RNA sequence: UUAAGUGAAUAAGGGCGCACGGUGGAUGCCUUGGCACUAGGAGCCGAUGAAGGACGGGACUAACACCGAUAUGCUUUGGGG
RNA sequence: UAGUGAACCAGUACCGUGAGGGAAAGGUGAAAAGCACCCCGGAAGGGGAGUGAAAUAGAUCCUGAAACCGUGUGCCUACAA
RNA sequence: GUAUGAGUAGCGAAAGACAGGUGAGAAUCCUGUCCACCGUAUGACUAAGGUUUCCUGGGGAAGGCUCGUCCGCCCAGGGU
């Protein structure tokens, strides 16, 4: 259809109330401290579970 | 299973991506991509232990016909063809190895379409 | 003596709502944990405020501040840049405009 | 589904040349009155 | 300790007041252009080729202006330093 | 947004095969003295240091209202038509 | 001039995958390999029509329905 008024100012924040962007799982690293994220291969470090992996 | 094109066009994707890591041991993709190369080549190496004719006549399937790789000459040149590397080196590098010839490690997004990234080796 | 340097990016070509999704997430912490924040979203939003904070860092270093380690990202906005404007071909003849928006982005990095 | 603006260049030029507006009483009244306005192209 | 009764405080977000910014060019001031007239001049140009134009000329040259193979100009008479 | 349509390279750009129709666009400072040099970044863009009485006069350049978009905070708000 | 609709509808019929380049940055540029599509045509030559889009070397503010180191785009030479 079409719509039929103008919604206010409170009805453009009371539903982006669910828009947001959000970080999951932050672990810290072994070899370098550096704040990278879970399950995944420490890019800067190369290495994951102390091993020269991403080498070659 | 996972649907991920049509029907023939699985069997396209799987022919090269499995004909893939024969030649390379590493391959770079997303992730379910991996995760059906995974139980394919898994299942291709397992014809590499027999070393029939069946195993060569049931891998007319998964691999490339021609395809090469080389790493070899003794006064000559002389190619490797991407299955004899299957009944020649595979075979008895995993001669004694159980099930599961596969590692899958978790990179990062891919710039363009925000897909998560994914490297395959085997040992 | 004065702490707090700044540092902005003018009429960068990208819209100014999805920008300020970013800057909910880096608004009252250390600076040196917001960087490893902004490394894994994969927006394109996140490319720039990244430039952003360390231009704001080497303004610190080399003209006021010293303490890296101890500054905290105070305050950030998102203005609106000018906008472009052209239209598009709609079918039955007509045409409807298409905005292309810019914006301004400023961070603040206090001490403590 | 042709449409119309199909060009040639013999037929602008034999319609809407010069020669075709110099040979009446009617085509100069069309370049003198333009030449009121004094528009660069007088005629294609 | 039991039982009956009374009940504050915090905000995922929002409203009002204040304070500071960003887009946008109203308004204040201004004049390089117009409008309406006054007094005087002048009221035609053209086969000796007109009005209006096309193409070319500069050290570099895209455009405007000026000029015309003697082409960003030539001769003479007066002014001026 | 007045005054010729036109103070700006205008009967131009643009539109219709054609006769024809026809816009928008003025303002740094007294003087260009229009930011040497350093710093982050591929640049754009900024921060110092300078020029200037004034740079929130930095070339979109006098003053810079309103709708509209943000930041921070004094008070209120989850039994309410 | 700026909102609401709303970060919604749409992104204009098709088959790609890997390795190695260059680069601040790569699904989207280059190179290789195999796979796939048309093949009285998605192949070759020409008449109008368009009017420099053609070739060589550089560039990424805008155009390209995303990206872009690339282009029928921009700069500079040169070919009929
Ligand atoms: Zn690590």
């Amino acid at each position: 259809a079409v719509p039929a008024r103008r919604t206010s100012k409170a009805k453009k924040a009371k539903r982006r109330t669910h828009y947001k962007l959000t970080i999951k799982g932050l672990n810290a690293c072994s070899n370098c401290g550096e704040m990278k994220k879970s399950h995944h291969v420490c890019p800067a470090c190369g290495h994951y579970d102390g091993k020269d992996v991403m080498s070659k | 299973r996972k649907l991920g094109r049509t029907s023939s066009q699985r069997k396209a994707m799987l022919r090269d991506i499995t004909t893939d890591l024969i030649i390379n041991e590493r391959i770079v993709t997303t992730e379910a991509r991996a995760k059906e190369v995974r139980s394919t080549v898994e299942k291709m190496i397992t014809l590499g232990k027999r070393g029939d004719l069946h195993a060569r006549r049931q891998a007319a399937t998964f691999v490339r016909n021609e395809v090469a790789s080389v790493r070899e000459e003794d006064e000559s040149i002389v190619v490797e063809s991407a299955l004899q590397k299957l009944f020649n080196d595979l075979g008895p590098r995993f001669a004694e190895r159980q099930g599961g010839y596969t590692r899958i490690l978790k990179t990062e997004p891919r710039r363009g379409d925000a897909a998560p990234m994914v490297v395959i080796e085997f040992v | 003596q004065i702490t707090s340097a700044k540092a902005t990016a003018k009429t960068v070509r990208t819209s100014p709502r999805k920008a300020r999704l970013v800057i909910d997430l880096i608004r009252g912490k250390s600076v040196a944990d917001a960087i490893s924040i902004l490394k894994f979203t994969p927006n394109k939003s996140a490319g720039i405020i990244e430039k952003v904070l360390m231009s704001a860092v080497a303004n610190a270093e080399n003209n006021f501040d010293l303490d890296v380690e101890s500054l905290v990202v105070s305050e950030a906005f998102v203005n609106e840049g000018p906008t472009m404007k052209r239209f598009r071909p709609r079918a039955k003849g007509s045409a409807s405009p298409i905005n292309k928006r810019t914006s301004h982005i400023t961070v603040v990095v206090t001490e403590k | 589904m042709k449409r119309t603006y199909q060009p040639n260049k013999r037929k602008r030029q034999k319609v809407h040349g010069f020669r075709k507006r110099m040979s009446t009483k009617n085509g100069r009244r069309v370049l003198a009155s333009r030449r009121r306005k004094g528009r660069k192209v007088i005629s294609a």
